[PDB]
RNA sequence: GAAGACAUUGUCAGGUGGGGAGUUUGGCUGGGGCGGCACAUCUGUUAAACGAUAACGCAGAUGUCCUAAGGGGGGCUCAUG
RNA sequence: UUGACAUUGUGAAGAGACAUAGAGGGUGUAGAAUAAGUGGGAGCUUCGGCGCCAGUGAAAUACCACUACCUUUAUAGUUUC
RNA sequence: UUGACCUCAAAUCAGGUAGGAGUACCCGCUGAACUUAAGCAUAUCAAUAAGCGGAGGAAAAGAAACCAACCGGGAUUGC
C-alpha cells in the first residue's frame, strides 16, 4: 500500500497543495525496503539482489540474495572478489542495486534526461553560475 | 471559553446550535447528546 | 532507395556507392529456436490455460472474434498484444477440435 | 425485493434485529413514530378512493 | 437569459429569488449589523411558488443573488382528464402539457369542470418548470 | 440520421410494386407511418406536441367543417366547404348524441378567431376527448388555403400510449415525393422527441391494404 | 518594477545562487597540473605516442555532413580488411569500435588506407629481448592528419540544358507533398471494379 | 471453542466532516461607520460669450426598444380655436 | 460511512433481467356480441358475406398494421441478486 | 532396533564481521515555510533549508532496449 504521512491528525500546516495525507506514494520500491531491512539484519553481509516469490493483500515476499564478503571462497574467486571492496558498502542504502537504479531513474535516453548521472548532480551542474577569469 | 468547548462563549450562557449529535460526527464535536433518537421528559 | 543527389523531395541526399555490411546477431535476438519451442509447447501442455484465456474461448465459441479481441484489449495492454492473444487462441481452438 | 433501495435496508435488519420478538418490535416501532406514518400512508389511500367516491 | 442577478438590498418583498437553485417568492427580509463597524446582513425568508416550502438565506447586503424570471399566463379550459390540463390560448393555440394541480385548487377545479363554469387559469412559468396556481370565472363574454 | 435515404427508396420502392402492380384496390391508398418510442414515460416527462405541413397533399378529399360566421360562411359558399353558423350551433343546444354524431362525421373542424372563444361553451369538451379541436383561421387568411394546409398537416402529440401513428401521404404519388415527406416527416419526429435518433423504438411504414416494412 | 523604454530581461537569480558560484581561479595551475600529467604519462608509456589512431568519419546531421572528422574507433570491418584482428589492433594501438557500421564506400577506403599507413608506420618491439629504442612522437593525430576530400576541380565547362534548377527544386517538393494522395486515388481507381 | 470465505486488510470512488488547516472579507468620503454613487456613461446649468475647467453642486437620465420605429419613393399637413 | 476490485477457495438450490426463435391472452355498464389501446380505412369479399349510413357506448365494430402490458416454451445463451 | 535425509535449534564451540566518530565534496529517502506574484489559493522560493539512512579519496555514472533521419554518428564524465 501508500505511504502515510506521518503527522499528528493530518494537521500539515502550509500551503493547500501539501495537505495530502493518504493518497502519498513512496519513491522507492517494496523490493528496495525489503532488501535494506534485510542488510540491516545482517550488516555483516553484502546484497546482491533480490526477487518476487509471492504476495497477498497485505504482505508482498522477497527472497534476498546476499554474498559474505569476509568467507575466503569469495576473498579469492576473481569473478566475485569485487563485492570486497569498501566501496560496495551497503549498496542497497545508497540503491546501488537493481531496484535502486530502477528507482532512481538511471538509465540511457532521451526520456531520463532529469535523472541520468543523478538528479542532483544535474540540478547542481546546470544551477551552478560559472565564471572565468576573463569574463565571456 | 469558545477554545475549550463547543458550548462554550457567548454573553449569556446558551449552547447555541442544537445539542442533539449526529453519530457520524467526528471527535472534538461529540459533546451533547449522541444520536438521540428523542429528547426532553416523557409523561 | 538510393539517394536522387538533390537536397529535397523523396530520396533526398547525396548518391554515395554503398556497402550493405554483415547482419548483426543482435538483430535476430526475437527469433525462436528448435528447443525453446519444444519447451514452451510441454509447458503449454503441462499448465493449460488461465482464467482469462478460458473466458476468452468462450467469447470465440460464443460472441466472435470482435468481442474477443475487445476483451482481451482490456485484459492485455495493447490492441496488438489482444490481436495476437485472440489469433492464438483461434489456433487452441482449432487443435482441441482436431483432437 | 427487487426494487431500488430495499436491500440496504435489508442488511441492517440482519446485522442489529436478527434476535429479536414481535412485542419488542412493536414497542420500539411504535416509540419511535414509523407506525403512526405508515397509518397515515394507508390513511392517504383511503381519501384518494374517498374522494373519487364523493365525486360520484 | 432564464435568470439574471440582482442586489440584496436591492431585493424587496413579494419579489421572486432563487434559493438552493428553487424559484422563491419572498415574504420576509431582515436586516441586522453585523458588527457596530461592519455591514449588515440581509436574512431572507421564501416560499417556493411550486411545492410551498419555507426556505432562508442569509447573505451580505452587498452580495448579489439570483432572480428568476416568472411569467403568468392566462388560459382557458378545454378539458381535464388523466391529471392533465388542455387548454387554449389567444389567436386559437392549444397546450395539453399542463399537469393538473393536486391540491384543494385542483379538487375546487375539478367539482367547477364537472358542473360546468367556464373557468380562466393561470399558469405560472420559472425556470424551465410549469404549474396552475388559480382559476376564476369569466363574468361576461359567456 | 439512422435512416439512409437508399434504404427509404428501396422500401418505397416494393412498397409501390405492391400496392400499384400485384394488388390493385379500389379505395385510394394512403401511406402510413407507425412509430413507438423507447425509454419514454408520459406521466414524467414533457408531453411533445407539433405540427407540420407536407407540400404536397396526402388526403385531398377528407371532409371537413368550417364553423364562421357571417363572412367566413359567404367565404365557406365559395369554397365549398361544409359550414354551420353559430346560431345553428345554439340550435344544436349542447345534445350529446347529436355532437358526437359531428365529432364521427368530421375528422377535422376550422373555426373562426371571433367563435373559437365560445365554441367550447356551446359544444363542451367532448371534441377535446376525441382529440379534433377546431383551428383558428382569420379575415386576412383564405379559407380554402387553410383547408388544404389542414388537409396537409400532420401532427404528433405524445397522449398516453407511447406509439403514434401519421399519412405521409398517398400511393398514387411519386416516388421522390414519398420519399422526401417520410424523410422530413421522421425528421419533424426526432426533432420534437427529445435525446433525438435514440428513444426512436421503431418506425414502420406501411400502404393502406399493405404489409409492413420496418426502417429501424 | 517596469520603467522606461527597455528590452524585458529575464535574468534567473531568484534561487540562492550564490551559494552554487563556481569562479575558475584555477585556470593557470590545472593547465600547469594538466601538462604535467600528460608529461608523466608519456613518460610511464616512454615508447608509446600518448594517444590512439582514430579513423576519418562523416559528421552526422545535414548541417555538418559536409564535413568529415574523426571518430570513435575502426569498424571491425575495416581491420579485416587491413588484415589484422581486433584484438592485435587494440594492443598495437588502434582504436576499435565494435558498434559503428561501413555503409559508404569511400570512408571504408579512406580507413583501410589510413590502416596501411599506420602499419606502414610503426614499429612493433619484440616482446622479450632487445627494445631498440626509437625516439617517440606525441601525437598519432599530428603525424596522421584528418584531410577534407577534394570535392571538385576549380575548372570545368559549362554544362546547361534548360531547368533552371529553381523548377526542379519545386517539382521534387510538390510530388513529394502529393505523393500519398495519388496513390490514394490509384488504388480507389484499381478496386473501381 | 467461536466465526468463516463474510468480517479484516490494501487501492480507488461517492457522501459526511469548523474536529482541524490555509486564505479572503472593494473604493470614494468635509474622520471612520450607516446612507449615497459623485466608480462606466448622457442632456441642460454652474462655466466667467474659442476650447478646457472642481465639489457627496443644481434639475434629470442610461444597462433598453424597433423587420420597422431601418432604406428609397409618392401623396398630404400638424397642436389649437 | 457506502460501493467496486484484490485477499478468495470449495458446493447446492431459488428468483430476476437482457439477446433472438416462436406461441397464445385481455369481460364495470350500455351495446348483436369479451371495446387493451392507437392510426388508416369505405369499400374489402374466401361466404356474396362482413363493414359502412344505423343502433348503443368515452372509446364501434369489416379489412390492415403498430405499440405497450401479461402469461408462455428453448438456447453448449449472456448474466445479476 | 539401527543408520540416513530434510527442516529447526543450542553452546563463554573454531575463526571472523557490523555498530560509533567525521561529514567540505558524494549516493538516496523525507520535506517546509518566510519570500515573489505589488492582495492570494495553482505557481514561485524549491524537487531548497531542517530531519534520516549509506560511502570514498573521490563518489556516482559508464560500455546503448542510445542519439538520430544524415554521405549518419557510437560507453560514461566535465568545459
Ligand atoms: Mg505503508
Ligand atoms: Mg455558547
Amino acid at each position: 500500500g501508500n505511504r502515510k504521512r506521518p503527522v499528528p491528525k493530518g494537521a500539515t500546516y502550509g500551503k493547500p497543495t501539501n495537505q495530502g495525507v493518504n493518497e502519498l506514494k513512496y519513491q522507492r520500491s517494496l523490493r528496495a525496503t525489503a532488501e535494506e531491512r534485510v542488510g540491516r539484519r545482517a550488516a555483516n553481509l553484502r546484497v546482491l539482489n533480490s526477487y518476487w516469490v509471492n504476495q497477498d493483500s497485505t504482505y508482498k515476499y522477497f527472497e534476498v540474495i546476499l554474498v559474505d564478503p569476509q568467507h575466503k571462497a569469495i576473498r579469492r574467486d576473481a569473478r566475485y572478489n569485487w563485492i570486497c571492496d569498501p566501496v560496495h558498502k551497503h549498496r542497497e542504502a545508497r540503491g546501488l542495486t537493481a531496484t535502486g537504479k530502477k528507482s532512481r531513474g538511471i538509465n540511457k535516453g532521451h526520456k531520463f534526461n532529469n535523472t541520468k548521472a543523478g538528479r542532483r548532480k544535474t540540478w547542481k551542474r546546470q544551477n551552478t553560475l560559472s565564471l572565468w577569469r576573463y569574463r565571456k | 471559553n469558545p477554545v475549550d468547548h463547543p458550548h462554550g462563549g457567548g454573553n449569556h450562557q446558551h449552547i447555541g446550535k442544537a445539542s442533539t449529535i449526529s453519530r457520524g460526527a467526528v471527535s472534538g464535536q461529540k459533546a451533547g447528546l449522541i444520536a438521540a433518537r428523542r429528547t426532553g421528559l416523557l409523561r | 532507395t538510393v539517394k536522387t543527389g538533390i537536397a529535397i523531395g523523396l530520396n533526398k541526399g547525396k548518391k554515395v556507392t554503398s556497402m550493405t555490411p554483415a547482419p548483426k546477431i543482435s538483430y535476430k535476438k526475437g527469433a525462436a529456436s528448435n528447443r525453446t519451442k519444444f519447451v514452451r509447447s510441454l509447458v503449454r501442455e503441462i499448465a493449460g490455460l488461465s482464467p482469462y484465456e478460458r473466458r476468452l474461448i468462450d467469447l470465440i465459441r460464443n460472441s466472435g472474434e470482435k468481442r474477443a479481441r475487445k476483451v482481451a484489449k482490456k485484459r492485455l495492454g495493447s490492441f496488438t498484444r489482444a490481436k495476437a492473444k485472440v489469433e492464438e487462441m483461434n489456433n487452441i481452438i482449432a487443435a482441441s477440435r482436431r483432437h | 425485493s427487487n426494487v431500488r433501495g430495499k436491500r440496504g435496508k435489508l442488511k441492517k435488519i440482519q446485522k442489529k434485529y436478527a434476535d429479536q420478538d414481535e412485542t419488542e418490535r412493536l414497542l420500539r416501532l411504535e416509540a419511535l413514530g414509523t407506525l403512526k406514518g405508515i397509518e397515515k400512508q394507508q390513511q392517504r389511500k383511503k381519501e384518494e378512493i374517498m374522494k373519487r367516491e364523493v365525486r360520484e | 437569459s432564464a435568470t439574471y442577478p440582482m442586489q440584496c438590498s436591492a431585493l424587496r418583498k413579494n419579489g421572486f429569488v432563487v434559493i438552493k437553485s428553487r424559484p422563491c417568492k419572498i415574504v420576509d427580509m431582515s436586516t441586522s449589523k453585523t458588527g457596530k463597524h461592519g455591514h449588515a446582513k440581509v436574512h431572507l425568508v421564501a416560499i417556493d411558488i411550486f411545492t410551498g416550502k419555507k426556505l432562508e438565506d442569509l447573505s451580505p447586503s452587498t452580495h448579489n443573488m439570483e432572480v428568476p424570471v416568472v411569467k403568468r399566463n392566462e388560459y382557458q379550459l378545454l378539458d381535464i382528464d388523466d391529471g392533465f390540463l388542455s387548454l387554449m390560448n389567444m389567436d386559437g393555440d392549444t397546450k395539453d402539457d399542463v399537469k393538473a394541480p393536486e391540491g384543494e385548487l385542483g379538487d375546487s377545479l375539478q367539482t367547477a369542470f364537472d358542473e360546468g363554469k367556464d373557468l380562466m387559469v393561470t399558469i405560472i412559468s420559472a425556470m424551465g418548470e410549469e404549474a396552475a396556481i388559480s382559476f376564476k370565472e369569466a363574468a361576461r363574454t359567456d | 440520421s439512422k435512416i439512409t435515404s437508399s434504404q427509404v427508396r428501396e422500401h418505397v420502392k416494393e412498397l409501390l410494386k405492391y400496392s400499384n402492380e400485384t394488388k390493385k384496390r379500389n379505395f385510394l391508398e394512403t401511406v402510413e407511418l407507425q412509430v413507438g418510442l423507447k425509454n419514454y414515460d408520459p406521466q414524467r416527462d414533457k408531453r411533445f406536441s407539433g405540427s407540420l405541413k407536407l407540400p404536397n397533399c396526402p388526403r385531398p378529399n377528407m371532409s371537413i367543417c368550417i364553423f364562421g360566421d357571417a363572412f367566413d360562411v359567404d367565404r365557406a359558399k365559395s369554397c365549398g366547404v361544409d359550414a354551420m353558423s353559430v346560431d345553428d350551433l345554439k340550435k344544436l343546444n349542447k345534445n350529446k348524441k347529436l355532437i358526437k354524431k359531428l365529432s364521427k362525421k368530421y375528422n377535422a373542424f376550422i373555426a373562426s378567431e371571433v367563435l373559437i372563444k365560445q365554441v367550447p361553451r356551446l359544444l363542451g369538451p367532448q371534441l377535446s376527448k376525441a382529440g379534433k379541436f377546431p383551428t383558428p383561421v382569420s379575415h386576412n387568411d383564405d379559407l380554402y388555403g387553410k383547408v388544404t394546409d389542414v388537409r396537409s398537416t400532420i401532427k404528433f402529440q405524445l397522449k398516453k400510449v407511447l406509439c403514434l401513428a401519421v399519412a405521409v401521404g398517398n400511393v398514387e404519388m411519386e416516388e421522390d415525393v414519398l420519399v422526401n415527406q417520410i424523410l422530413m416527416s421522421v425528421n419533424f419526429f426526432v426533432s420534437l422527441l427529445k435525446k433525438n435518433w435514440q428513444n426512436v423504438g421503431s418506425l414502420v411504414v406501411k400502404s393502406s391494404m399493405g404489409p409492413a416494412f420496418r426502417l429501424y | 518594477a517596469i520603467s522606461k523604454n527597455l528590452p524585458i530581461l529575464k535574468n534567473h537569480f531568484r534561487k540562492h545562487w550564490q551559494e552554487r558560484v563556481k569562479v575558475h581561479f584555477d585556470q593557470a595551475g590545472k593547465k600547469v597540473s594538466r601538462r604535467n600529467a600528460r608529461a608523466t604519462r608519456a613518460a610511464k608509456i616512454a615508447p608509446r605516442p600518448l594517444d590512439l589512431l582514430r579513423p576519418v568519419v562523416r559528421a552526422p546531421t545535414v548541417k555538418y555532413n559536409r564535413k568529415v572528422r574523426a571518430g570513435r574507433g575502426f569498424t571491425l570491418a575495416e581491420v579485416k580488411a587491413a588484415g589484422l584482428t581486433a584484438a592485435y589492433a587494440r594492443t598495437i594501438g588502434i582504436a576499435v569500435d565494435h558498434r559503428r557500421q561501413n555503409r559508404n564506400q569511400e570512408i571504408f577506403d579512406a580507413n583501410v588506407q589510413r590502416l596501411k599507413e599506420y602499419q606502414s608506420k610503426i614499429i612493433v618491439f619484440p616482446r622479450n629481448g632487445k627494445a631498440p629504442e626509437a625516439e617517440q612522437v606525441l601525437s598519432a593525430a599530428a603525424t596522421f592528419p584528418i584531410a577534407q576530400p577534394a570535392t571538385d576541380v576549380e575548372a570545368r565547362a559549362v554544362q546547361d540544358n534548360g531547368e533552371s534548377a529553381f523548377r526542379t527544386l519545386r517539382l521534387a517538393r510538390s510530388e513529394k507533398k502529393f505523393r500519398g494522395i495519388r496513390e490514394k486515388r490509384a488504388r480507389e481507381k484499381a478496386e473501381a471494379e
